[PDB]
């Protein structure tokens, strides 16, 4: 097996449109994730609320749609409750909320779009072991 | 320590041993039935 | 007016506010305003536990104990209605609170009682015609008592009614009546019964305080077996104000 | 039959303990010098 | 139901179809269970034996006899005679191996 | 180990025990042995470094044997007087040990093991409230063989659906 | 309990001094060879 | 009669260190 | 003479059958305090809430155990770290319920010990001995502390202590395992090493000593009475021992001086077993074994499982089942 | 958030699930932390009365900076590998993360406890050198032949 | 006569579906729309004799009737069962990943 | 508890048997002449 560019190809929006993402991009995207986010969703999960996870079928669910790029990019700009309801960029990390979130301050939307790829790659290569926890270590 | 001058060998013959373990084993066998009850 | 550093430690944390000798007053009660309770405490000070006899015709006594989880026995914080109903009574509805204590008392020759200490649910009603809150007046009610394991706990064997094997799988080929009782975890949910005795009344802070009986069932190890009637006796505090 | 089960452990040591005692003094006896 | 190893002194109850997919057993944790007997409306159905031509539908009757269908071929026996512990002991297959080896 | 743990409950096998002892009770002597030779050796030159005071050819003893004997009598209240039966002891004990331990696997080839107490397991299936470490450590156990097993003995093709797995409340 | 406190302090207490004391009395000379050791 | 095993076990052997080091065979040298 | 000084010279003498010592007037009343009371509560303890969630354990024989399952139980969760002596407890029925004796008997049997180690270089200056026993003793005794002390406190609680029992040691070992991967650090792999290396070297010598033992009896007769007690001559053949083991191997991984030999003897399991108890004692603050979980991945990206994976699948399935009703949320962070 | 009623909430054991008494009264969090009460810290210290954690602040006087903080905290806690994989010990690589406090801790137990050992040894080293026998024992005037037997 | 009541309850509805009665409020993440803001409401306001009531708890904007109305065919009653909404176990019933 | 009947014999039977046999072994030792 290897990391095809078919593996690569992701949503862009809610429309169909997919974007195909460079090998590098995928890499960053991994670094990135570790950098600012695996301390609390590493493999998948949410460590400081387990019962939202970063699988696709979730995300798709989520309001609006994060099973995207543009949806995920959008998140990691002004998160929202599960539902939408709530803005939560004071408790979440965010470009909003990078002044008390500092890992955020040097992200470019390359950075967030690199992110994005790697939560919606991940699970195409690790399947059920993404958002599974220790049941699928 | 100084030995104690009192002390004595112990015997017993060949022939004790034997009506020893006869009383023995016989009282064995009278009394085990009332243990067993 | 003391601090948490000045009561860390000190086992007054687990003891309710007192009133002086001097609150004896009366408490005026307006029937279109509306109360509340916005702290009710009761600290046990003595655990009974009725004895069961042998020829089950003779009257059963309740026995003194001995506890031994410490000072951890206390309910505090909590919180509720305050009804003025039509016959001049009120009527305390417990909504909130730290309404409950897991307590583990010891009879005479070792065995151990534990029991869910609690008012939960409570509700609890004045005699008529309150117009103030006395030395004089009393409060009667009921409240829930739950199982003192909720439905994930484990047994040992790891057995449980949530979770949990069903079976005593240490024993394979075993037959499994003679252990359904063991097997099949249950979960009670009985009542219990509780007096609070205002001895003393602040009329100017609406403070009372007094003596409290509660009536309730122990620990029944989730239907394994039969639980006991225990008797809990102490003293008791409430903040009442208008909401 | 429903036997007491001290039983075995009661003629067992009834039997062996002053018969031990008796091998003991006989053994030791037998060693000493002729 | 799918079978005890040797390896096992404890072993979950699992049923599959033909295929090997998992279709129902019995579970630890209740709250998220997909594949329970009660779910699933396992029934057990005899045929030989003492109970031949007996169906059970009641799904404690149904589980019993799937935790006895994890040792395979399902017996009555008499544990009181002896009073039976209710746990598994070796053959003089065994005890002879054991003893030379 | 672990494996061994798990399914074997090999910690509770007398065999296994009388091996830990034979094992640790080796490196005891080893210990003790070494540092009291050390620790008594008789002065037999003008270093500070006493290790080139010997010599192989030598008749005398290196260290007080006598000395020793006392420091042990006095210490643990019982010590070594015969030098051939401290070093024939210093064979027998580890070797003893490993010969126990291998007897007890042989008893493992066949799963013969000493896993349980009947006894124990009767009281606590009869009595939930019953709790001492040796169930404990069996629930470990089951944990162990559930969690451990479909990749360790993929042969199986063990499916363990999510639910069925044995789990404390919240890990 | 409080009685039981009492006692085990003095008894602890009296140990320590023996102790300490004792470490005090010339230990250094109390060895089969060289005393003069101040 | 299982504690009482137990104990009387645990018992002995602790009378055993007595003697093995109070009446112990003294050492003695040549 | 005054009575102070003639307690001092019998305190110090070299003539009880026994040494006392400054050290000993320490240890023998906190030994003798720790062993009584162990006696007494493993025999009749009733059972300990360990912990600290009202689920009592029963570690003694007259309430169900036997020699393997008996146990002096850690005290209660709920304590963690405070000092818990009798006094403390309302009544004994409380101190019992939450472990008490468990402090009582660890307290001093860590001071006595320590003690015995002081007597050990003691005595070795009253005789004139050179005075480094008490630290080859110092390896079991720092090992005591780390599962007794150290862990607890690095932990938060006694209640994590090891307990004073057969099946607890065990307990103590798998939930360590689980939570330090403790087989896959390398002070503990040294301290294997010692020990492994410790019965080796220990069988090795044994059977060298013995093997070339000088011909002083007959057949009939044990060759230990070969051997008088404080003769002046050694009683074996050095020179030949050295030669077998050097044929055995090469000649020069074998050891011709006695004193390096035997100074080595000393040294591998003493430092193996310092290691070892530096591995608990670090473990205590959660510095943990090697994690090597999913360390290999191929080209796509899937995990390819090595050996410390099936290690980690066996340490979930422990974490998952250890203190099943005391954990309310999804990590443990102690 | 979700609507739980956490001075209340009875959890599995019968001791309360978020908060429960400590064994001198004061209210404390549940679980396992129940050993860490003494614990004391800037962004806890607020929901704390004289009585413990206070059950009127905690429903309505949390500020977000709290939340952030606690699971920040949480997030980090000094658990981790020799080679610095975060977390507990059956975690997945994928955090670099082992606390300074581990690293600080760990190190100066290992030099404390060998510089333990290091004071035994020069201590009776120098005591037997004082004395004058730090060399061996005398063969011609050895101590223990001028004493009288054990027994 | 002995019963695990749980068991007996995933042979019901609450097996099925959503029982609004007495699920653990994780499972309303199931569906679009229902986490965290109406989860919140409609566990709080239980019980309820029939799926529709739901409708009717206090405050709902119209927004929130449309889309429980939306999920309706999702949701189940049943009998509410003391073991599973003791111990606040319907806001967090020892139940991670 | 329900232990094995045949427990306390066999532990009983364990320990005298062969501590019987050293002590006979031993005394006769003592009684040898010299
Ligand atoms: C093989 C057989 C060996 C035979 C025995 C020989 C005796 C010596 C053994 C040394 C072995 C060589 C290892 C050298 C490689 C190394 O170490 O590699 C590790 C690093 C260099 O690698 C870097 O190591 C880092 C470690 O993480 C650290 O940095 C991370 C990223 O910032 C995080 O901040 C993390 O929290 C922090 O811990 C990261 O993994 C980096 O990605 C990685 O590049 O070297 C360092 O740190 C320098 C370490 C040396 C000084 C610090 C020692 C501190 C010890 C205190 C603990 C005492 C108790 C220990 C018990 C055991
Ligand atoms: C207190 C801790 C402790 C101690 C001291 C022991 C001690 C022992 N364990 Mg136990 N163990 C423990 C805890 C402990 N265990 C726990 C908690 C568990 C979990 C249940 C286990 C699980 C376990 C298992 C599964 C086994 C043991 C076994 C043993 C024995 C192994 C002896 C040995 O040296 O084999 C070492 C191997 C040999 C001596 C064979 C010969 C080796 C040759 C000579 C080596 C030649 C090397 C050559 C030069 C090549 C070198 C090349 C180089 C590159 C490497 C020993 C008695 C083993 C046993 O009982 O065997 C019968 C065993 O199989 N243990
Ligand atoms: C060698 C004698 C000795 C020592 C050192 C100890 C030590 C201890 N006992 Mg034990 N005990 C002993 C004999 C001893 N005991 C005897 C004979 C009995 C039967 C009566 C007991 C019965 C007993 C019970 C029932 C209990 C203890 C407990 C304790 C612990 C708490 C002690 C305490 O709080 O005192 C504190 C003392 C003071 C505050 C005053 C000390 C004054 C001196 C001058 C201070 C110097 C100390 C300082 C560190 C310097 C040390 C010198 C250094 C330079 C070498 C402590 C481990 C308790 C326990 O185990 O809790 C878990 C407990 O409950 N003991
Ligand atoms: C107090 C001592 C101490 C402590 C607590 C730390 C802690 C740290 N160092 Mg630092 N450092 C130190 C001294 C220390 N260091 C020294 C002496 C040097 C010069 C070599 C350095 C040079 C250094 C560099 C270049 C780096 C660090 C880094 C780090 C971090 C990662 C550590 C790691 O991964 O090690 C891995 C673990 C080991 C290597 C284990 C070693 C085990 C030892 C050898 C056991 C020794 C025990 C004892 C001394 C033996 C006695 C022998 C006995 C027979 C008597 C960590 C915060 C890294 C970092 O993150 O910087 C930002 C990094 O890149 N350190
Ligand atoms: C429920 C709680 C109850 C617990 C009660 C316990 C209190 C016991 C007090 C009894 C007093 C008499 C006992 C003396 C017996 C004795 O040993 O004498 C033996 C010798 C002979 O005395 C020597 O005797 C000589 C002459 S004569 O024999 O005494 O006449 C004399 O000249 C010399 O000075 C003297 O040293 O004494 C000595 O060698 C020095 C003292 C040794 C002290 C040993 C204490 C051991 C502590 C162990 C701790 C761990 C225990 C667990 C291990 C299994
Ligand atoms: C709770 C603690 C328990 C402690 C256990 C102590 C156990 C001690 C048991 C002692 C047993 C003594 C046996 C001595 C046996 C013995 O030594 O006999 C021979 C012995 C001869 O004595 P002499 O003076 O000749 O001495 C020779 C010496 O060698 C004896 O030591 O006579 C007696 O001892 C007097 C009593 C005679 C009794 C003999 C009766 C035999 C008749 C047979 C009866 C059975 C058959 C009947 C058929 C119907
Ligand atoms: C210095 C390092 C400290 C740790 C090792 C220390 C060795 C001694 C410790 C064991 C004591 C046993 C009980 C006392 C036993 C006893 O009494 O020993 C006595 C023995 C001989 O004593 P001497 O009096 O002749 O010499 C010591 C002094 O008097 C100086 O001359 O001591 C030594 O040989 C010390 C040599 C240390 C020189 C440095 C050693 C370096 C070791 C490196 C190990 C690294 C391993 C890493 C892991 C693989
Ligand atoms: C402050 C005082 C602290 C001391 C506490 C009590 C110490 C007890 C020491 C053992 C006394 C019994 C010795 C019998 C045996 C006896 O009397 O030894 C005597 C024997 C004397 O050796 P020799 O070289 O003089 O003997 C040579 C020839 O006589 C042989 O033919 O000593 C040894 O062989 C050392 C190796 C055995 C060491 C075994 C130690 C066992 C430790 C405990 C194990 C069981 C624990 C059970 C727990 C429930
Ligand atoms: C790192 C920059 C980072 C990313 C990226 C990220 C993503 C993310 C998503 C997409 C969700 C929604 C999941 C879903 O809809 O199913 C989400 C939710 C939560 N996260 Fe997150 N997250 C990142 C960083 C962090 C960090 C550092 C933490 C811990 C402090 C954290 C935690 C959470 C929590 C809690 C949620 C759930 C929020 C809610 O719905 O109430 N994330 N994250
Ligand atoms: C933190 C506390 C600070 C307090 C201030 C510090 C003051 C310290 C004063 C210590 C006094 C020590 O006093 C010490 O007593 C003992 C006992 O008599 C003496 O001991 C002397 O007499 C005894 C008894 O005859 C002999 O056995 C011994 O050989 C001899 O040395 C010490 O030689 C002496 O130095
Ligand atoms: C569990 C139940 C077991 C019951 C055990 C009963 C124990 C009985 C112990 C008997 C003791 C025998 O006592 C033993 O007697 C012999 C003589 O008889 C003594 O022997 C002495 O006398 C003989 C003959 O003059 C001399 O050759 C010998 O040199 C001398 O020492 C031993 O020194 C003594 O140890
Ligand atoms: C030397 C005697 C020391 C042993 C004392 C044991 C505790 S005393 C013991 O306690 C039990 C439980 O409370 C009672 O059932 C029992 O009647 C009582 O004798
Ligand atoms: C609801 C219970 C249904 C009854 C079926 C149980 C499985 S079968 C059952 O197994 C027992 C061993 O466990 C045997 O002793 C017994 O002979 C046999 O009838
Ligand atoms: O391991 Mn796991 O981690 Ca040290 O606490 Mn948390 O659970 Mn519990 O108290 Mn004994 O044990
Ligand atoms: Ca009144
Ligand atoms: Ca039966
Ligand atoms: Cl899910
Ligand atoms: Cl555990
Ligand atoms: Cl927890
Ligand atoms: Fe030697």
């Amino acid at each position: 097996a290897e990391l095809t560019p078919e593996v690569l190809t992701v949503p862009l929006n809610s429309e169909g449109k997919t974007i195909t993402l460079t090998e590098k991009q995928y890499l960053e995207g991994k670094r990135l994730f570790q950098y600012a986010c695996a301390s609390c969703h590493v493999g998948g999960i949410t460590k400081t609320n387990p019962s939202l996870d970063l699988r696709t079928e979730t995300l798709a669910l989520a309001t609006p749609p994060r099973d995207n790029i543009e949806g995920l990019v959008d998140y990691m700009k002004n998160p929202t409750t599960y539902d939408g309801e709530q803005e939560i960029a004071e408790v979440h990390p965010s470009l909003r909320s990078a002044d008390i979130f500092p890992k955020m301050r040097n992200l470019t939307e390359k950075d967030l779009v690199a992110i994005a790829g790697h939560i919606l790659v991940e699970p195409k290569i690790l399947g059920d072991k993404w958002g599974g926890g220790k049941v699928y270590y | 320590m100084e030995p104690n001058p009192n002390r004595q060998p112990v015997e017993l013959n060949r022939t004790s041993l034997y009506l020893g373990l006869l009383l023995i084993l016989v009282l064995a066998l009278l009394f085990s039935s009332y243990f067993f009850n | 007016t003391l601090t948490y550093d000045d009561i860390v430690g000190t086992g007054l944390a687990n003891k309710c506010p007192t009133l002086d000798d001097t609150a004896r007053g009366a408490y005026p009660i307006d029937s279109s305003q509306t109360y509340r309770i916005a702290r009710l405490c009761l600290q046990p000070t003595t655990f009974l536990v009725k004895e069961e006899p042998k020829n089950k015709r003779q009257e059963a006594e309740f026995v003194p104990t001995k506890l031994v989880t410490r000072e951890t026995t206390s309910l505090d914080q909590i919180q509720g209605e305050l009804k003025v109903n039509s016959d001049g009574s009120l009527t305390f509805v417990e909504e909130d609170g730290i309404d409950f204590q897991p307590v583990t008392v010891q009879m005479a020759g070792g065995e151990r009682i534990p029991l869910l200490f609690t008012v939960k649910n409570l509700v609890a009603s004045t005699q008529p015609n309150v117009t103030s809150i006395t030395t004089s007046t009393d409060f009667k009610g009921e409240f829930n008592v739950p199982s003192y394991r909720t439905a994930n706990f484990l047994d040992p064997k790891g057995r449980g009614l949530a979770s949990g094997y069903d079976s005593a799988i240490a024993l394979p080929q075993a037959k499994e009546e003679e252990l359904a009782r063991a097997n099949v975890k249950r979960f009670s949910l009985t009542k219990g019964q509780i007096s609070l005795n205002v001895a003393k009344v602040d009329g100017r802070t609406g403070e009372i305080a007094g003596t409290f009986e509660s009536e309730q069932l122990s620990d029944d190890d989730m239907g394994a077996h039969e639980p006991h009637e225990v008797k809990i006796q102490g003293v008791f505090y409430a903040s009442i104000e208008p909401a | 039959m429903e036997v007491n089960q001290l039983g075995l452990i009661a003629t067992a040591l009834f039997v062996l303990v002053p018969s031990v005692f008796l091998i003991i003094l006989y053994v030791q006896t037998e060693s000493q010098q002729k | 139901v799918r079978r005890m190893p040797a390896f096992f002194e404890s072993f979950p109850v699992i049923l599959t179809d033909k295929n090997g997919v998992v279709k129902a057993d019995i579970p630890f944790r209740r709250a998220e269970s997909k594949y329970s007997f009660e779910q699933q409306g396992v029934t057990v159905s005899f045929y030989g034996g003492e109970l031949n031509g007996q169906t059970f539908t009641d799904p404690p009757t149904v589980k019993s006899y799937a935790r006895k269908a994890i040792f395979g071929e399902i017996f009555e026996f008499d544990t009181e005679t002896l009073n039976s512990d209710g746990i598994f002991r070796t053959s003089p297959r065994g005890w002879f191996t054991f003893a030379h080896a | 180990l672990l494996f061994f743990q798990g399914f074997h409950n090999w910690t509770l096998n007398p065999f296994h025990m009388m091996g830990v002892a034979g094992v640790l009770g080796g490196a005891l002597l080893c210990a003790i042995h070494g540092a009291t030779v050390e620790n008594t050796l008789f002065q037999d030159g003008e270093g500070a470094s006493t290790f080139r005071a010997f010599n192989p050819t030598q008749a005398e003893e290196t260290y007080s044997m006598v000395t020793a004997n006392r420091f042990w009598s006095q210490i643990f209240g019982i010590a070594f007087s015969n030098k051939r039966w401290l070093h024939f002891f210093m064979l027998f004990v580890p070797v003893t040990g490993l010969w126990m331990s291998a007897i007890g696997v042989v008893g493992l080839a066949l799963n013969l093991r000493s896993y349980d107490f009947i006894s124990q397991e009767i009281r606590a299936a009869e009595d939930p409230e019953f709790e001492t470490f040796y169930t404990k450590n069996l629930l470990l156990n089951e944990g162990i063989r559930a969690w451990m097993a479909p990749q360790d003995q993929p042969h199986e093709n063990f499916v363990f659906p999510e639910e069925v797995l044995p789990r404390g409340n919240a890990l | 309990m409080e009685t039981l406190k009492i006692t085990v302090y003095i008894v602890v207490t009296f140990f320590v001094l023996l102790f300490v004391f004792g470490f005090l009395s010339g230990d250094p000379a109390r060895n089969p060879k060289r005393k003069d050791l101040e | 009669m299982e504690t009482i095993t137990y104990v009387f076990i645990f018992a002995c052997i602790i009378a055993l260190f007595f003697f093995a080091i109070f009446f112990r065979e003294p050492p003695r040298i040549t | 003479a005054n009575l102070w000084e003639r307690f001092c010279n019998w305190v110090t003498s070299t003539d009880n059958r026994l040494y006392v010592g400054w050290f000993g007037v320490i240890m023998i009343p906190t030994l003798l305090a720790a062993t009584i009371c162990f006696v007494i509560a493993f025999i009749a303890a009733p059972p300990v809430d360990i912990d600290g969630i009202r689920e009592p354990v029963s570690g003694s024989l007259l309430y169900g155990n036997n020699i393997i399952t008996g146990a002096v139980v850690p005290s209660s969760n709920a304590i963690g770290l405070h000092f818990y002596p009798i006094w403390e407890a309302a009544s004994l029925d409380e101190w019992l319920y939450n472990g008490g004796p468990y402090q009582l008997i660890i307290f001093h049997f860590l001071l006595g010990a320590s003690c015995y180690m002081g007597r050990q270089w003691e005595l070795s200056y009253r005789l004139g001995m050179r005075p480094w026993i008490c630290v080859a003793y110092s390896a079991p005794l720092a090992s005591a502390f780390a599962v007794f002390l150290i862990y607890p406190i690095g932990q938060g609680s006694f209640s994590d202590g090891m307990p004073l029992g057969i099946s607890g040691t065990f307990n103590f070992m798998i939930v360590f395992q689980a939570e330090h991967n403790i087989l896959m650090h390398p002070f503990h792999q040294l301290g294997v090493a010692g020990v492994f290396g410790g019965a080796l070297f220990c069988a090795m010598h044994g059977s060298l000593v013995t093997s070339s033992l000088i011909r002083e009896t007959t057949e009939t007769e044990s060759a230990n009475y070969g051997y008088k007690f404080g003769q002046e001559e050694e009683t074996y053949n050095i020179v030949a021992a050295h030669g077998y083991f050097g044929r055995l191997i090469f000649q020069y991984a074998s050891f011709n001086n006695s004193r390096s030999l035997h100074f080595f003897l000393a040294a591998w399991p003493v430092v193996g077993v310092w290691f070892a108890a530096l591995g608990i004692s670090t473990m205590a603050f959660n510095l943990n074994g090697f994690n090597f979980n999913h360390s290999v991945i191929d080209a796509k990206g899937n995990v390819i499982n090595t050996w410390a994976d099936i290690i980690n699948r066996a340490n979930l399935g422990m974490e998952v089942m250890h203190e099943r009703n005391a954990h309310n949320f999804p990590l443990d962070l102690a | 958030k979700l609507g739980a009623n956490v001075g209340s909430a009875q959890g599995p054991t019968g001791l309360g699930k978020y908060l429960m008494r400590s064994p001198t009264g004061e209210i404390i969090f549940g679980g396992e932390t129940m050993r860490f009460w003494d614990f004391r810290g800037p962004w806890l210290e607020p929901l704390r009365g004289p009585n413990g954690l206070d059950l009127n602040k905690i429903k309505n006087d949390i500020q977000p900076w709290q939340e952030r903080r606690a699971a920040e905290y949480m997030t980090h806690a000094p658990l981790g590998s020799l080679n610095s994989v975060g977390g507990v010990a059956t975690e997945i690589n994928s955090v670099n993360f082992v606390s300074p406090r581990s690293w600080l801790a760990t190190s100066h137990f290992v030099l404390a406890f060998f510089f333990l050992v290091g004071h035994l040894w020069h201590a009776g080293r120098a005591r037997a050198a004082a004395a004058g026998f730090e060399k061996g024992i005398d063969r011609e005037s050895e101590p223990v032949l001028s004493m009288p037997s054990l027994d | 006569e002995l019963v695990n009541v749980v068991d007996e309850k995933l042979g019901t509805a609450y097996g099925e579906k959503i029982d609004l009665n007495n699920t653990n409020i994780a499972a309303f993440i199931q569906y679009r729309g229902l986490y965290p803001t109406l989860a919140k409401l409609i566990v709080k306001n239980a019980p309820y004799e029939s799926v529709e009531d739901v409708l009717n708890i206090p405050g709902l904007t119209e927004r929130q009737k449309q889309i429980l109305r939306e999920n309706l065919e999702h949701f189940t009653v049943t009998e509410v069962e003391t073991a599973l909404v003791e111990g606040g176990d319907r806001y967090n019933n020892g139940l991670y990943k």
